[PDB]
């Protein structure tokens, strides 16, 4: 079910639980959640651990 | 690296050369624009604090390809509870002169939540790591991690030995093939997880390099994320070693 023990609860990158609700999810610096409120975006040119040349 | 392939220039932008008047010291880790992440062991020698460079985009020491960037070292900050002599706490954070221009060849690698870390990355099979060690190029290999107890068990007792600690951890291989080394000290244990790569690790110690059943053991990054968060919002100080206190 929807909780970040469960395979980081779906999340793509950051994970949030809270006790009497579902699961939510987040991102890292430099990075957005997105409308399926799992993934992650690029609000910058270059965030960290992407490497450019291989995108 | 023993028993890695070569990194194709660009797949390691994070990666940091240390120079200490021109003379190799350490590989670091990027994870800002201004910030670098590397061993606390590489500098238990240092006597010239003032001439230490780090230089990114960096890939063949034998060729200034262009795309090389070269700061001065401001500050290097240490943890209190870091003391030559012993392996344990063994990571630096570096503040830079100027920042760092970021490029298609100069990235930094994400630094994640403490959480994040021990829940997900801890459990990521495989983590690159890298490091320098005609043609001079940046290695790469890939290690799986250990958890202490089987790292324990899978070692091969001897009379005098650090404990693997809480902040520390065994990546790498028994069959004496594989395994970072003391030039890539300080180096990037990279864990890649959906789709984004994070340190988790820093080249620390082990006991030779690729000695049959012998892992090498990294510094546990989760264990700092507070304490180096914390680090880099703080007002440049006066000298260039810093000894912050952990935690
Ligand atoms: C820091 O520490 C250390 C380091 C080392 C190394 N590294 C390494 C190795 C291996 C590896 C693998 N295999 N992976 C990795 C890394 C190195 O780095 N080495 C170097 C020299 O010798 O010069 C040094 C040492 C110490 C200090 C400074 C410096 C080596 C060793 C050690 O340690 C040991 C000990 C110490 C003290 C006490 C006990 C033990
Ligand atoms: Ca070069």
């Amino acid at each position: 079910q929807l909780i970040c023990v469960n395979e980081n609860g779906g999340c793509e990158q950051y994970c949030s639980d809270h006790t009497g609700t579902k699961r939510s999810c987040r991102c890292h610096e430099g990075y957005s959640l997105l409308a399926d409120g799992v993934s992650c975006t690029p609000t910058v040119e270059y965030p960290c651990g992407k490497i450019p040349i291989l995108e | 690296i023993v028993g890695g392939k070569v990194c194709p220039k660009g797949e390691c932008p994070w990666q940091v050369l240390l120079l200490v008047n021109g003379a190799q010291l350490c590989g670091g880790t990027l994870i800002n624009t201004i910030w670098v992440v590397s061993a606390a062991h590489c500098f238990d020698k240092i006597k010239n604090w003032r001439n230490l460079i780090a230089v990114l985009g960096e890939h063949d020491l034998s060729e200034h390809d262009g795309d090389e960037q070269s700061r001065r070292v401001a500050q290097v900050i240490i943890p209190s509870t870091y003391v030559p002599g012993t392996t344990n706490h063994d990571i630096a954070l570096l503040r830079l002169h100027q920042p760092v221009v970021l490029t298609d060849h100069v990235v930094p690698l994400c630094l994640p939540e403490r959480t994040f870390s021990e829940r997900t990355l801890a459990f990521v099979r495989f983590s690159l790591v890298s490091g320098w060690g005609t043609a001079l190029e940046l290695m790469v290999l890939n290690v799986p991690r250990l958890m202490t107890q089987d790292c324990l068990q899978q070692s091969r007792k001897v009379g005098d030995s650090p404990n693997i600690t809480e902040y520390m951890f065994c990546a790498g291989y028994s069959d004496g093939s594989k395994d970072s080394c003391k030039g890539d000290s300080g180096g990037p244990h990279a864990t890649h997880y959906r789709g984004t790569w994070y340190l988790t690790g820093i080249v620390s110690w082990g006991q030779g390099c690729a000695t049959v059943g012998h892992f090498g053991v990294y510094t546990r990054v989760s264990q700092y994320i507070e304490w180096l968060q914390k680090l880099m919002r703080s007002e440049p100080r006066p000298g260039v070693l810093l000894r912050a206190p952990f935690p």
